[PDB]
RNA sequence: AUUAAUAGGGACGGUCGGGGGCAUCAGUAUUCAAUUGUCAGAGGUGAAAUUCUUGGAUUUAUUGAAGACUAACUACUGCGAAAGCAUUUGCCAAGGACGUUUUCAUUAAUCAAGAACGAAAAACUAUGCCGACUAGGGAUCGGGUGGUGUUUUUUUAAUGACCCACUCGGCACCUUACGAGGAGUAUGGUCGCAAGGCUGAAACUUAAAGGAA
C-alpha cells in the first residue's frame, strides 16, 4: 500500500485494457489511454484536498438527454448483474448509492456526463430525519410508558 | 540429455548394444470374443517370445483386453461403453476371451450431469449362479414433468431412499436369477433400465437411468468345457 | 463418427439461440457439424465425413464447454484458435470457515475488479470466477501463472504480491471430561421452600 | 415465550365457542364416566384418555359432555397419579438420555440436551412444589429417578 | 372446585434434515510393493540446479496394501445454540415446524454473577441509520386444506410426482408507511549527525603496488 506504482497500475488497470484493445509503463503509453489516465491521476490528487463541487463538476447536458443516458445505462448495469447472478460469478461490490463501473462506462466515458451517482438522492438520503417537537419533560418513555423516578416524584411533591 | 550442452550423468556409462530385434523374435496371436456378441472377430496381439509355447501360453492367459461396444456389436455409434474381455484359454492362433467387466466413459458422464436436479446412485454386490461375484453400479437422475413451472426438481430424501432400495432389489433379483451369459445378453440391449424406470415411476419420475459400471471380483476354478461351450481336439498334418 | 455433447441451463438457452448461427459458420469453416437441442437442453458436435482435423474435435468440444459455462461467444472462438486452452481450477477444498472462504474469493476479485483485471493483462488470459471453480482461458504459460496465483490466494498469500512478482518478472525477462453435567444452583424461592 | 430454541410457532387446538353439548351427542354422562375409569384401569394417561375418547367414542371434551375435567373425575374415582404427567414424561426423557450418555461417552449434543431437559425439570418441579402438589422435599436426582423408572 | 391468552408447557399424529453418537459399506486418485513390457532419459523452472535413472527410472498392463478425503450433482439452499455438518445401510437417543373440538392452568420474559460447549499461523477493502415499526411484492424450503386434470395403477401391499387457490412457520432479497483536527512551510534554540588534502605514507618528501590521465 505504501508503494506508489503497483497500486497506480491496479487503479488504471481498466483503462489500459479498454483503450489498447503490455505498456503499463508511463513512458511507452500512447493515445487516449495516455490522455484519460492522466486525467485520472490529476483528479485523485486534487480530490483529497479540493472542494467537492469544483473537484468534480459535470459537463452540461440538457435534461431529457441526461435522463435518457442514465436510464439506458442503468439497464445495462442491471443486465450485467442479472447475467452474473444467474450464472453465478462473483462481482466486486459497490456502496449502494453508486453506479457500478463496467467496461462500457470505461469506453463511453459516460461518467463525465452522468456522475458518480444521483447527487440529489445521495444528499437527501444522508440527511437525518427530523424529530418532532418534544413535550413531556419529566420521565423516560419506554415500551411500558413513562417511568418517573422516585427522586422526581419527591422534587415535585 | 540429448544435446551437446547437456552434461553426462551416471547415465550413459554402461549401455547395452541393442541387437536383439524384438520384433523379429515376437509372434502374432489373433483373439476372439464370445458368442453373445455380433462381430466376434477382433484384434491381434503380440507375445514377447515365440520360443515358449507354454511360456507364450502363460502370457496370453495373463492378458486383459478392452474394446468399444460399437465395433464389438455392429452399431457404429461408439456407444460410449467398454467391454473388458479376459483371455483365459489358448488354442492355435486363437485366443478365446471371456467377459471381465464394463464401464461407461467419462465424457458420457459429463454428458448427463446437469445442475438443477439430483442424482441417485446404487451400488449392489451380488453373486451370479456361476459363483462369480459382481459389483454393479447404477445411476439415475431425476427429471421435471411435462407440465411443471418450478425451475428446479429436487427429490426429497424419502423419495431418494425408497428409490435406492428399489434399484437394489431389482438388480439383485435379476442378476442372482442370471447366469453370466444370460447377464451379458441382458446388459447388451439395455433392458434392465427399462425395468428400473417402470418400477420406479410410482415414486418420483426419473429420467436418465443407467447401469454405469460392472466390476468382477471373484471367479471360480476355471472351466474349459464351459468356455469352449460358450464360444462354439484336432488332427495334425504329418510332417515326414 | 465421433461426437461430444453437453448441457446448458435455460438462461444460456435464450442467449445461445441468438448466437448459434455464428457457431455453425465458424465450425463449418473448420468442417465440424453441430446441433442445439432446446428440447433437452444440450449441444452436440459431430465430425462429418469430410473433416480431417482430429484435434479440432477436441477443441470444438471445449468450445461448447465454455459457452455453457457462460463465457460469451468471442471468447469461445478464441478457444477455437491454436495456442489457447481453457482451464477449470478447483477452490472448493481449501478452507472450512465459510466466512473466511468468501472473503478470500472476493480478495481474488478485489476492489472494482482490479486484481482480476490486472492478472488478465499481465498474463493475457481471461478469468471467470464462479462459485467454486475459477475458469480461465488463455495461452498455456498464462495458465501456469493463473494456477499458481489462484491457488495461493485460496491459501493465504495476497494476490497483490503475486501481481507485483509477475510485473517484475516480466521486466527482467525483457532485461478432565465427564459427560454428566454439574448440578444447578437453586433459586431463592426454592431455598425458602 | 419459546425458550431454548429458534421457532415462534403457533399451532394449537382452538376450543369452539360454546360450552354446551353438541347437538348430535346421544350418550350419557355416567356412560362416559365409567368408560374413563375403564381406560384408567387399563392404565393410560389423561392425555391419551382424551384422545381415545375424541377419536373412537365421539366426545368433544370431558368438561363439555360431563360436568367436570378428566382428572377431577379421576380423583372422584380414586385414580390419581404420583407425579403429574408432564413432569413424569420429562423425567423419563431426562433419565433415558442419561442412560444413552452412559453408553456413549462422547456425545456433546446429548450432554447439551440433557442440560436443557433438566432445566425444564427444575422449573416445573419448582412450580409444583410452590402450589404444593409435591412434597416440599421432593428432590429430582439422578439415581432416584433412575430407580423410579427401574 | 372459574376462563382455557395468535402466554407457556406436555402428549399424540404423519413427516422433515448434508443436526449428533458408535458401527458398517462403497469410490477414483495419491503413496508403497509384488509381477509385466519396452529403451534412455525423467522431474522441475524466468532459465536451470539439487534429485531419480542400463540391479530399467518416467511410461504401459494386471493385481495387493496403506492412510486420508467424500468430486461433478452444490444453490435463489437445508439442519445445528455457536464452532460446524456432505457416498451407502443399520442402530441409539434427541429436535424444529405443522396438524389437533387432547392434557395441565400462570407454571412467565430479559439477565450482573455462575456452569456447559468453543480446529484456532491469523488478519489485509469492506459500510449497513436504527427502532417497541405499517402495508406489501416476487421466487424459495417444511407441514396442512380445498379444487383439478395429466403423470400414475387394476384384491394384496404402499395409493407417490406435477398444476392452482389459500394458509401457518423458516434463511433471504426487493419496495413502502409512521417513530426516539486535515494538509504544509519556516525555525541564529536542545540533542543527534557531518566534511575533504590519489592511497600506500607516518616521527620520514618515503620504495613496490594501484587509482585516475
Amino acid at each position: 500500500q505504501n508503494d506508489l506504482e503497483l497500486q497506480q497500475f491496479l487503479r488504471e488497470s481498466h483503462l489500459l485494457s479498454a483503450f489498447n484493445n503490455i505498456v503499463y509503463q508511463d513512458d511507452q503509453v500512447i493515445g487516449k489511454a495516455r490522455s484519460r489516465t492522466l486525467e485520472m491521476r490529476l483528479n485523485r490528487l486534487s480530490r483529497v484536498n479540493g472542494h467537492q463541487d469544483k473537484i468534480n463538476k459535470l459537463e452540461k447536458v440538457p435534461m431529457h438527454i441526461r435522463r435518457g443516458m442514465i436510464d439506458k445505462h442503468v439497464k445495462r448495469i442491471k443486465k450485467y448483474e442479472q447475467e452474473a447472478a444467474e450464472g453465478g460469478i462473483v462481482l466486486s461490490k459497490v456502496k449502494k448509492g453508486q453506479f457500478r463501473k463496467i467496461e462500457s462506462t470505461y469506453k463511453k466515458d459516460i461518467e463525465r456526463r452522468i456522475g458518480g451517482s444521483i447527487k440529489a438522492r445521495d444528499k437527501e438520503k444522508a440527511t437525518k430525519r427530523e424529530r418532532g417537537l418534544k413535550i413531556s419533560s419529566v420521565g423516560r418513555s419506554t415500551r411500558n410508558g413513562l417511568i418517573v423516578s422516585k427522586r422526581d416524584i419527591a422534587r415535585i411533591s | 540429455a540429448v544435446g551437446k550442452n547437456k552434461r553426462l550423468s551416471k547415465g550413459k556409462k554402461g549401455q547395452k548394444k541393442r541387437v536383439v530385434d524384438p520384433f523379429t523374435r515376437k509372434e502374432w496371436f489373433d483373439i476372439k470374443a464370445p458368442s453373445t456378441f455380433e462381430n466376434r472377430n477382433v484384434g491381434k496381439t503380440l507375445v514377447n517370445k515365440s520360443t515358449g509355447l507354454k511360456s507364450a501360453s502363460d502370457a496370453l492367459k495373463g492378458r486383459v483386453v478392452e474394446v468399444c461396444l460399437a465395433d464389438l456389436q455392429g452399431s457404429e455409434d461408439h456407444s460410449f461403453r467398454k467391454i473388458k474381455l479376459r483371455v483365459d484359454e489358448v488354442q492355435g492362433k486363437n485366443l478365446l476371451t471371456n467377459f471381465h467387466g464394463m464401464d461407461f466413459t467419462t465424457d458420457k458422464l459429463r454428458s448427463m450431469v446437469r445442475k438443477w436436479q439430483t442424482l441417485i446412485e446404487a451400488n449392489v454386490t451380488v453373486k451370479t449362479s456361476d459363483d462369480y461375484v459382481l459389483r454393479i453400479f447404477a445411476i439415475a437422475f431425476t427429471r421435471k414433468q411435462a407440465n411443471q413451472v418450478k425451475r428446479h426438481s429436487y427429490a426429497q430424501s424419502s423419495h431418494i431412499r425408497a428409490i435406492r432400495k428399489v434399484i437394489s432389489e431389482i438388480l439383485t433379483k435379476e442378476v442372482q436369477g442370471s447366469t453370466l451369459a444370460q447377464l451379458t445378453s441382458k446388459l447388451i440391449p439395455e433392458v434392465i433400465n427399462k425395468e428400473i424406470e417402470n418400477a420406479t415411476k410410482d415414486i418420483f419420475p426419473l429420467q436418465n437411468i443407467h447401469v454405469r459400471k460392472v466390476k468382477l471380483l471373484k471367479q471360480p476354478k476355471f472351466d474349459v468345457g464351459a468356455l469352449m461351450a460358450l464360444h462354439g481336439e484336432e488332427k495334425g498334418k504329418k510332417v515326414t | 463418427e465421433s461426437s461430444f455433447m453437453t448441457l446448458f441451463p435455460k438462461y444460456r438457452e435464450s442467449y445461445l439461440k441468438t448466437i448459434w448461427n455464428d457457431v455453425t459458420r465458424a465450425l463449418d469453416k473448420h468442417n465440424i457439424a453441430c446441433v442445439l437441442d432446446l428440447v433437452e437442453g444440450s449441444m452436440t458436435v459431430k465430425t462429418t465425413r469430410k473433416t480431417y482435423d482430429p484435434a479440432i474435435i477436441l477443441k470444438a468440444r471445449d468450445l461448447i464447454k465454455l459457452l455453457a459455462r457462460s463465457v460469451p461467444f468471442p471468447q469461445a472462438v478464441k478457444i477455437l484458435q491454436d495456442d489457447m486452452a481453457c482451464d477449470v481450477i478447483k477452490i472448493g477444498n481449501f478452507v472450512t470457515n465459510k466466512e473466511r472462504f468468501v472473503k478470500r474469493r472476493q480478495r481474488l476479485v478485489g476492489p472494482n475488479g482490479n486484481t482480476l483485471k490486472a492478472l488478465e493483462l499481465l498474463t493475457k488470459c481471461y478469468i471467470l470466477v464462479q462459485g467454486n471453480t475459477v475458469s480461465a482461458m488463455g495461452p498455456f504459460k498464462g495458465l501456469k501463472e493463473v494456477r499458481r496465483v489462484v491457488e495461493d490466494c485460496m491459501k493465504n498469500i495476497h494476490p497483490i504480491y503475486h501481481i507485483k512478482e509477475l510485473m517484475i518478472k516480466r521486466e527482467l525477462a525483457k532485461r478432565v471430561y465427564t459427560p454428566f453435567p454439574p448440578a444447578q444452583l437453586p433459586r431463592k424461592v426454592d431455598l425458602e421452600i | 415465550g419459546r425458550m431454548h430454541s429458534a421457532g415462534k410457532g403457533i399451532s394449537s387446538s382452538a376450543i369452539p365457542y360454546s360450552r354446551n353439548a353438541p347437538a348430535w351427542f346421544k350418550l350419557s354422562s355416567e356412560s362416559v364416566i365409567e368408560q374413563i375409569v375403564k381406560y384408567a384401569r387399563k392404565g393410560l394417561t389423561p392425555s391419551q384418555i382424551g384422545v381415545l375418547l375424541r377419536d373412537a367414542h365421539g366426545v368433544t371434551q370431558a368438561r363439555v359432555i360431563t360436568g367436570n375435567k378428566i382428572m377431577r373425575i379421576l380423583k372422584s374415582n380414586g385414580l390419581a397419579p404420583e407425579i403429574p404427567e408432564d413432569l413424569y414424561y420429562l423425567i423419563k426423557k431426562a433419565v433415558s438420555v442419561r442412560k444413552h450418555l452412559e453408553r456413549n461417552r462422547k456425545d456433546k449434543d446429548a450432554k447439551f440436551r440433557l442440560i436443557l431437559i433438566e432445566s425444564r425439570i427444575h422449573r416445573l418441579a419448582r412450580y409444583y412444589r410452590t402450589v404444593a402438589v409435591l412434597p416440599p422435599n421432593w428432590k429430582y436426582e439422578s439415581a432416584t429417578a433412575s430407580a423410579l423408572v427401574n
